[PDB]
RNA sequence: GUUACAGACUUAAGCAGUGGAGCAUGUUAUUUAAUUCGAUAAUCCACGACUAACCUUACCAUAUUUUGAAUAUUAUAAUAAUUAUAAUUAUUAUAUUACAGGCGUUACAUUGUUGUCUUUAGUUCGUGCUGCAAAGUUUUAGAUUAAGUUCAUAAACGAACAAAACUCCAUAUAUAUAAUUUUAAUUAUAUAUAAUUUUAUAUUAUUUAAUAUAAAGAAAGGAAUUAAGACAAAUCAUAAUGAUCCUUAUAAUAUGGGUAAUAGACGUGCUAUAAUAAAAUGAUAAUAAAAUUAUAUAAAAUAUAUUUAAUUAUAUUUAAUUAA
């Protein structure tokens, strides 16, 4: 009964069985829900700092265009910069994408840029920034591979960059391209696969509770608790989001030379519903009260000959 | 895939980050001589410039930065590096911050109002008229000069015009 | 040292890639306000075997950055199908956040016991010599205009007063007095500073009991304590003074302890 | 529990080895340790923090927040590549997944699966030819919905040929796919006279179209409508004389003439077998 | 297995420790305000975890009332004012209190709290000083120098063994140190 | 996902007729066949009197109920002085009345929040449970009598385009 | 807002080196030039 | 301008209203120098507009601005910061064109967003199979659910956007924390667990499903989410953009006026037409919740209206707190 009483009281363990909870890299922290990450309690100087934040976030969309002495205009996509407001400190984050070892000895104009960021010792931008705030500043870059792992990315890129193939109207080898980006993940046997090691690891560590346990609720070591339970078995099993499940993209507005109309074209692959959250212990979460935590949804509206359009990107993430 | 180096936290790396606002008379000297740092543009919250970069050596902190009215954009005016950069450090500041010394300024006596005007009872009602001013003047936050001049115009040692200059 | 990437002369018998990462940082540091040099040429020369790079091509890349590139030498890879070699956003998110938590974990761990070092006993004052309480507030990142605001705090029976004195006190103090806890507190947000409030604040309390001490032709003894605002604030605020009846307790029904035997048998310390 | 310093030196670096005697000076042998079910400071796996990680910890010279570094520090100047990639196995491939005339191939490896055929044979011997390529349409009341339809004769040239037909809305390549596909299901020995003609002169009707196709001397090409043409390519027909009559729908002609050969054509073997007798072929015994 | 994890690792991996209070002498509390919970509690156990090192008695993070900012809007650009959409922000509220502690200890706490801050998370402190009654700042010019090497004091570098070091800090203390300082009040 | 409920229904037939055979008479083998399928308390205080803590709306009622002869003191003050209306008493009484004992246990009643008739349900829910720890064989007729459940009903909030909860502003089709 | 914040002509001023692109300007600039070219240019201002 | 069923605030009960009165507010019409512009069947009419004195405003009268709010190009000159009396830069001034600017016109060019059908149950895709085929089946015999919702039967088997569920509020329980003076522990807030409830006896219809009864439970709601398509539904007056038109004027500033005009008409409300209902009074102050207070919340108390005083309204003057 003792031991049994002693089990209850220190039973806990990550969420996702069927005592626990979700941890750190099985859910997002609701502060990465806002871009400005801030609370002041002068809520004037809370709002003024979240306007200069808007307005920096402009100028580096500004900035992330180069030039190439009028030959080539390589256009780094760049997400929507985070705004992190310690009390210390101010960080400014943002994923970005570009598109044999030779170049070891010369600096890309890309490289220049992310230098100028928080190298350049005087010069750097985010000395110039710490004058609006009056704290120092660190904007850190993310580089993404692919354009389809961020979702704001990969609409801006789309709008940006692959004007032509979309214009008069979506040509077919890219809307090929769009649709078999991923190979088409069974996420029911995935979400599956992840519950089942979530539950092993919960075995895990119940047998070793056990095993130590062979009024006060302290058990043995450290050691002898997380027996098998170490930084290469557990952290990546855990790992929440992982798999580009499914995903739309919609282009919208005056994309046909001949016609006066409007043109919605939609393209759709995967799923959007999550089936980690149907059978177990975890449990979805809303981001603003409104899109389930595993979305991400994301326009962005570049200007034609014709007019106005916009291209909608939604990703599913597992 | 490497050793966690250790630097040990000390008293002087926490140094800056004490609180602006602390009781004791030793953290206020400091919090002081912090103000003081700032008001200098020592490089607080940014990189040093030293004797490296030479062209571009730019600061914001010019005498009206966020502030509208003096016409003009944005003004990079060029740092001293740390050597041959002069600190502030003003007096009036100290007594104010270190010390709790105040002005209040000075109570309008009844002599100085019978050398203008004539009657007694005017003069009792504008000495009343400048006790009440007082009050309220110290009670608000302006400026030293400036809100004694205000108080004086209230008073009517000086006349309306010297507020509009 | 640290300052090494500023002398391009030192770095000829370093390594390669050594050599490869002062030029960055060289490049990095004065960004617009780089110019080439011999020695570093010469660095970069020799580092070139490390990089199957010719001494040809190595030096005309250093004379033209990208446009030299370019002559030496695309498809777009965009929607190129995934390998499964990148986390997604909110995976990198949720990495960053553990890493975090760990970070932390390691402060705790290596910086906490290391702080311990910086420790003192407390050294009380006596309530006796120092009944005052001057409270002052400070916002941390802020720069709120409260930060201003001290408020002294006293019971009036700690302040050193005879009776008559005490009650000619807290008649001046009126609103600021209350009766039921017999405490006296103001607050001063009239000047700039926080300091300069605390030293307005401490005069008037100086001059507060010279009044009180005065007794010179102003005694006193005949104006009632008003009671008004205290009884204002009570009405404002609910109460919770009824009790249980005390005679209404029934001991004798109270649960009596249950022998267990098996612990009473384990027992034997 | 309170270890000595010798065995700590042993097994933890020299620099934490203080701050480890000045925890087991401040905290007590006797010590309760709750567990913290509301909130969780520490990770669910057990790490003695000492070691740096290159993934699951913060990269030490780059920039972020609670970077502990000054502002000029930062040891990154190269962002062409990623900063921190992906720990122990570099992939993150799920159970049963791997990395990316393959049509082809992918088409044949399917076939394989479902219905047991030998792929290779599919992707060498078997040569796909479209004989048509429409795009149809449904009147639905979301509106006009097309749908890309192809037909497809696929055909080992030695007698064996097979028609498929299939269909997407999503664009043509897919619709070729699955004709393909349906081809290759559909396989069918035709019978043919010397590896080169059909038997007799045959007659068929299929629906509309109503087909007559002669056989031929050897030299004498294929002279048929060109649906005919293109199927006796991958059947190996390669003399025949015919017309179409009637209809000359090409879907139609396509599935008429694939019956005719296999239905309307009697081997002389067959016949001999079933009449009881000798059913010789003149210029054989002759030898041209 | 043979491995001597010790105590700080064992400490850190179970709940906060906490020293109790031997008078309610209150010293300090500090709110930390958020827009949400999971930074703010994880930072006041990081808070907890420092005070206990330290010889003070912090209490706990007692759950003041969380706000509700309230806003309602016609979702459409114009018109359609039948159909109208909520908004809410909550400010969570923490209370942490410092209990017996020497002022510079306190100070040190703080310092450290804010050095190592979290990102969502907001912070007050309401420092409390037992003062008497009659006080004078006559006496100035000794009060000062005492006040100085206090300073010194508190801020000596005990053991170069590539220990933290901040240059603005250095420079307060140097500017401290000089004579112009000195100089300053009389 | 291709379970069938009729199939899951049939499957348990089997187990259960199984798992009837006369203990005694059943085998080994049947037992592993089958193995695959399977799978605080209140008291007084030192002073002898159940706390218990009721609600309704916004009421919330902390009530001692004690052994001694049947008096009330609601907040601090006699019960007719409290609760004016009748039906309120009455209802506090209830739980006393379905068992019989309104007489037998003294009650000090503690409420705080809402108005009067939710305060007195309260009161009235807080009773009953105080009055289960005193005897637990009369908790399920305590139940019965409709006293163990706690009123759930709660005030709709305004909604945004509706006047009220429910009530709309006038709808006009010309 | 705070007047003195970063624009894009400073992004020259700081960063000489890199040749920077503002998207909008250029879009607008390139909209006059097609104005210009189909006689739907501004007409040009009078003075007086 | 068809067939058949099923549904709910559809109808029927019921309770309270509108339609009559006066006032408020929106709309119309007409007026006006201007009564700014849009919304105008359900899906406009206290709507855009969560406050029209000036402002806001866009309208009108009279005045007066003309590279103007920007960016770039080309020149003269002046001041300030930095360096070791010169120079480098940053700015300002005067000009110089391209232009800037436009609540001007077209949501029948667009974006985004929204209304209505709609929390309605529909909307589709694979591989297989049927038909020469467009296509069909899947996506339905028959029933059931709130429901493409489960049963079942079926050339189908799976899968997606919807539905449901996860979500939030509220509830019950547990743990943690709060030195029970920031206390309301009768609380607040993090983390769990809990139900789309379960079990059994009977009575009708065919192993199940509805009714009833019983025993076990705190166990009973609301919010968000409103698919595809459609209505060339609404918006160029949130904002942006295409085309087009204005450039000493359709751009910009000031002073006043207007948006508040009034024959009839139309919605929404408010106050009423008195006794199952109105008014005075009720200080050991009967009983709440939710939310706001550094562009502030303003307590006690004095004075006048007012012979006592209370009430109510102002003035006097700021105690306390920027807040469990
Ligand atoms: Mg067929
Ligand atoms: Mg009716
Ligand atoms: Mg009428
Ligand atoms: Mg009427
Ligand atoms: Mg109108
Ligand atoms: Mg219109
Ligand atoms: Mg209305
Ligand atoms: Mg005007
Ligand atoms: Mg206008
Ligand atoms: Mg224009
Ligand atoms: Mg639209
Ligand atoms: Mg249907
Ligand atoms: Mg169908
Ligand atoms: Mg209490
Ligand atoms: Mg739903
Ligand atoms: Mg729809
Ligand atoms: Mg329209
Ligand atoms: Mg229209
Ligand atoms: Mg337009
Ligand atoms: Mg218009
Ligand atoms: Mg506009
Ligand atoms: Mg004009
Ligand atoms: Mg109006
Ligand atoms: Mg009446
Ligand atoms: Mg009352
Ligand atoms: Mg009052």
């Amino acid at each position: 009964n003792n031991m049994k009483r002693m089990l209850n009281n220190n039973n806990m363990n990550p969420a996702g069985a069927n005592g626990n909870i979700n941890n750190k890299l099985q859910h997002l922290n609701n502060m990465n829900n806002w871009n400005t990450q801030i609370y002041n309690y002068n809520k004037n100087m809370e709002i003024m700092n979240t306007m200069n934040d808007k307005l920096i976030n402009k100028l580096l969309y500004k900035m992330m265009t180069l030039k190439l002495n009028n030959m080539n205009i390589n256009k780094i996509i760049m997400s929507k910069t985070i705004n992190q407001h310690s009390l210390n400190k101010l960080n400014i984050k943002f994923y970005y994408y570009n598109n044999n070892n030779n170049n070891n000895y010369y600096m890309n104009m890309m490289n220049k840029l992310m230098n100028i960021m928080n190298n350049n010792m005087n010069n750097n931008l985010c000395n110039i920034l710490s004058y609006y705030y009056k704290k120092k500043v660190t904007i850190e870059p993310i580089k993404l591979s692919y354009i389809y792992l961020n979702s704001d990315i990969f609409s801006k890129y789309i709008s940006l960059n692959d004007m032509d193939k979309y214009n008069n109207g979506i040509l077919t080898n890219y809307q090929r391209m769009l649709n078999n980006i991923m190979p088409k993940l069974n996420d029911h046997n995935i979400s599956m696969n992840y519950i089942n090691n979530i539950n092993n690891i919960n075995n895990n560590k119940y047998n070793n509770m056990i095993n130590l346990l062979n009024n006060n609720n302290y058990i043995g070591n450290i050691n002898n608790i997380y027996n098998n339970m170490t930084i290469d078995n557990i952290p990546m099993d855990i790992l929440m989001y992982k798999y580009l499940v499914g995903w739309s993209i919609k282009f919208k507005g005056r994309l046909s030379n001949n016609n006066g109309r409007t043109s919605t074209t939609n393209l759709l692959n995967g799923t959007f519903n999550n089936k980690k959250y149907l059978w177990s212990n975890i449990n979805n979460n809303y981001k603003l009260n409104y899109i389930p935590s595993n979305h991400n949804l994301y326009n962005n509206s570049n200007i034609n000959k014709n007019g106005k359009y916009n291209i909608k990107v939604k990703l599913n993430f597992i | 895939s490497s050793e966690y180096v250790l630097e040990e936290p000390t008293p002087l790396s926490l140094l800056e980050y004490t609180p602006q606002v602390f009781p004791t008379k030793e953290s206020r000297l400091v919090n002081f001589t912090l103000d003081s740092l700032k008001k200098s543009n020592y490089p607080i919250y940014r990189s040093p410039n030293l004797g490296i970069l030479k062209v571009h050596d730019f600061t914001l902190n010019t005498p009206n930065f966020g502030k509208y009215t003096p016409g003009s954009s944005l003004i990079f005016a060029k740092e001293p590096q740390l050597q041959n950069l002069l600190i502030e450090e003003d007096p009036e500041d100290f007594h104010r911050q270190v010390t709790g010394e105040y002005q209040l300024l000075k109570p309008y006596v009844k002599k100085d109002f019978e050398k203008l005007t004539k009657s007694k009872d005017t003069v009792s009602k504008l000495v009343q008229n400048s006790q009440v001013v007082r009050l309220s003047l110290q009670s608000v936050v302006m400026g030293s000069e400036e809100k004694k001049l205000v108080y004086d115009v209230c008073s009517g040692m000086k006349p309306i015009s010297e507020l509009q200059q | 040292s640290a300052d090494l990437y500023m002398h391009p002369e030192k770095w000829k018998g370093l390594p390669p890639q050594r050599i490869l990462e002062l030029y960055w940082e060289r490049m990095a540091r004065l960004g617009s306000e780089y110019k080439p040099n011999k020695d570093e040429l010469n660095a970069l020369l020799t580092t070139s075997e490390y990089s199957n790079v010719p001494v040809n091509d190595i030096k005309k890349l250093y004379h033209r950055g990208e446009q030299g590139a370019i002559d030496i030498k695309n498809r777009d890879n965009s929607l190129r199908p995934f390998m499964f070699d990148e986390l997604p956003s909110q995976a990198q998110e949720l990495v960053a956040q553990h890493r975090e938590q760990r970070f932390y974990n390691r402060l705790a761990a290596y910086e906490l016991p290391l702080l311990a070092q910086y420790r003192q006993e407390y050294k009380r004052p006596s309530p006796e010599s120092h009944p005052v309480t001057y409270r002052y507030t400070s916002y941390v990142g802020e720069e709120h205009p409260n930060s201003r605001k001290v408020v002294l705090s006293v019971k009036t029976k700690e302040l050193g007063l005879e009776e008559k004195s005490l009650h000619k006190f807290r008649i001046l103090a009126r609103s600021r007095y209350d009766h039921t806890t017999d405490i006296f507190k103001m607050s001063s947000d009239k000047f700039e500073h926080a300091s300069q409030n605390a030293r307005y604040l401490h005069d008037i309390l100086q001059r507060l009991l010279a009044e009180s001490k005065d007794l010179t032709e102003d005694d006193f003894s005949d104006v009632p304590l008003d009671t008004r605002h205290t009884i204002a604030k009570s009405l404002r605020k609910k109460k919770r003074d009824y009790e249980f009846p005390e005679h209404w307790k029934r001991p004798e029904d109270a649960p009596k302890k249950k022998f267990d035997i098996v612990d009473q048998l384990l027992s034997t310390l | 529990q309170h270890y000595d310093e010798s065995l700590l030196s042993r097994y933890y670096p020299e620099s934490l080895l203080k701050s480890i005697k000045l925890a087991q000076q401040t905290i007590p042998e006797d010590t309760k340790f709750r567990v913290s079910r509301n909130v969780e400071f520490a990770p669910p796996y057990l790490d003695d923090f000492t070691k740096i990680h290159p993934f699951w910890d913060y990269k030490p010279g780059m920039p972020h927040l609670h970077a502990q570094e000054e502002n000029n520090n930062f040891s990154i100047f190269r962002w062409d590549q990623v900063q921190q990639p992906l720990p122990g196995e570099g992939n993150i491939l799920p159970p049963g997944v791997s990395l990316p005339k393959s049509k082809s191939a992918d088409v044949a490896a399917g076939l394989h699966k479902q219905t047991g055929v030998d792929p290779d044979y599919i992707t060498r011997k078997l040569t796909m030819k479209p004989l048509v390529m429409k795009r149809v349409s449904n009147q639905t009341g979301k509106g006009k919905i097309a749908s890309f339809y192809a037909l497809v004769v696929v055909g080992d040239k030695n007698g064996m040929v097979g028609l498929g037909e299939g269909k997407s809305r999503e664009e043509m390549s897919k619709a070729i796919f699955k004709a393909h596909w349906d081809a290759v299901r559909n396989l069918k020995e035709i019978p043919r006279y010397e590896n080169r003609t059909i038997y007799g002169d045959i007659d068929f009707r299929y629906h509309g179209v109503k087909l007559h196709l002669r056989s031929a001397k050897p030299g004498f090409g294929l002279r048929v409508n060109h649906v005919i043409f293109e199927i006796c390519e991958c059947a190996g027909i390669k003399d025949l004389s015919g017309k179409v009559y009637k209809s000359r729908n090409d879907m139609n002609i396509a599935k008429g003439t694939i019956e005719a050969f296999t239905k309307a054509q009697k081997t002389l073997d067959e016949v001999a077998l079933g009449r009881g007798k000798k059913l010789v072929d003149v210029r054989k015994v002759y030898y041209s | 297995s043979t491995r001597p994890y010790p105590v700080n690792v064992e400490a850190v991996y179970y709940a906060p420790l906490k020293l109790p209070i031997k008078y309610g002498d209150l010293v300090a509390d500090i709110q930390l305000r958020s827009y949400d919970n999971e930074n703010l509690d994880f930072y006041s156990d990081f808070i907890l975890r420092t005070g206990y090192y330290l010889g003070i008695p912090l209490t706990g993070p007692k759950p003041l009332p969380t706000r509700r900012e309230r806003w309602t809007v016609i979702k459409s650009p114009f018109v359609h004012a039948k159909s109208k959409e909520n908004f809410e922000r909550h400010t969570h509220k923490r209370l942490i209190r410092a209990w017996d502690t020497n002022p510079e200890v306190l100070q040190m706490l703080i310092a450290y709290i804010t050095k190592h801050s979290m990102a969502g998370v907001g912070m007050k402190c309401n420092f409390f000083q037992r003062s008497e009654i009659s006080l004078d700042l006559g006496s100035d010019a000794n009060g000062l120098e005492k006040s100085l090497s206090n300073i010194d004091e508190l801020y000596s570098l005990r053991n170069d063994d590539k220990a933290q070091t901040s240059a603005v800090g250095q420079k307060v203390l140097e500017l401290l140190d000089s004579p112009d300082f000195k100089k300053h009040l009389e | 996902t291709k379970l069938k409920p009729t199939q899951y229904t049939q499957l348990l037939y089997m187990l259960n007729k199984l798992h009837n055979i006369d203990p005694q008479l059943t085998n080994d083998e049947i037992t592993s066949e089958l193995s695959q399928y399977y799978k605080k308390i209140k008291t007084l205080d030192e002073f002898g009197r159940s706390i218990a803590v009721g609600k309704r709306k916004s009421s919330t009622a902390k009530v001692f109920v004690v052994r001694g002869t049947g008096e009330i003191l609601v907040n601090g003050r006699q019960l007719n002085d409290y609760f004016l209306k009748m039906k309120d008493r009455e209802s506090i009484m209830y739980p006393l009345q379905v068992i019989e004992s309104v007489g037998k246990y003294n009650i000090f009643a503690t409420t705080s929040g809402g108005g009067p008739t939710g305060q007195a349900e309260s009161i009235m829910h807080a009773i009953a449970k105080a009055l289960v720890v005193f005897n637990p064989l009369l908790k399920s007729r305590l139940h019965k009598a409709g006293v163990l459940t706690r009123d759930y009903r709660h005030v709709e909030r305004k909604k945004p385009g509706k006047k009220k909860a429910r009530k709309m502003p006038t709808w006009v089709k010309r | 807002g705070n007047p003195d914040i970063l624009k894009f002509r400073h992004l020259k001023t700081l960063y000489p080196d890199i040749e920077f692109v503002d998207l909008e300007e250029q879009y607008r600039l390139s909209m006059v030039e097609a104005k210009k070219r189909r006689g739907k240019g501004a007409p040009k201002k009078m003075k007086k």
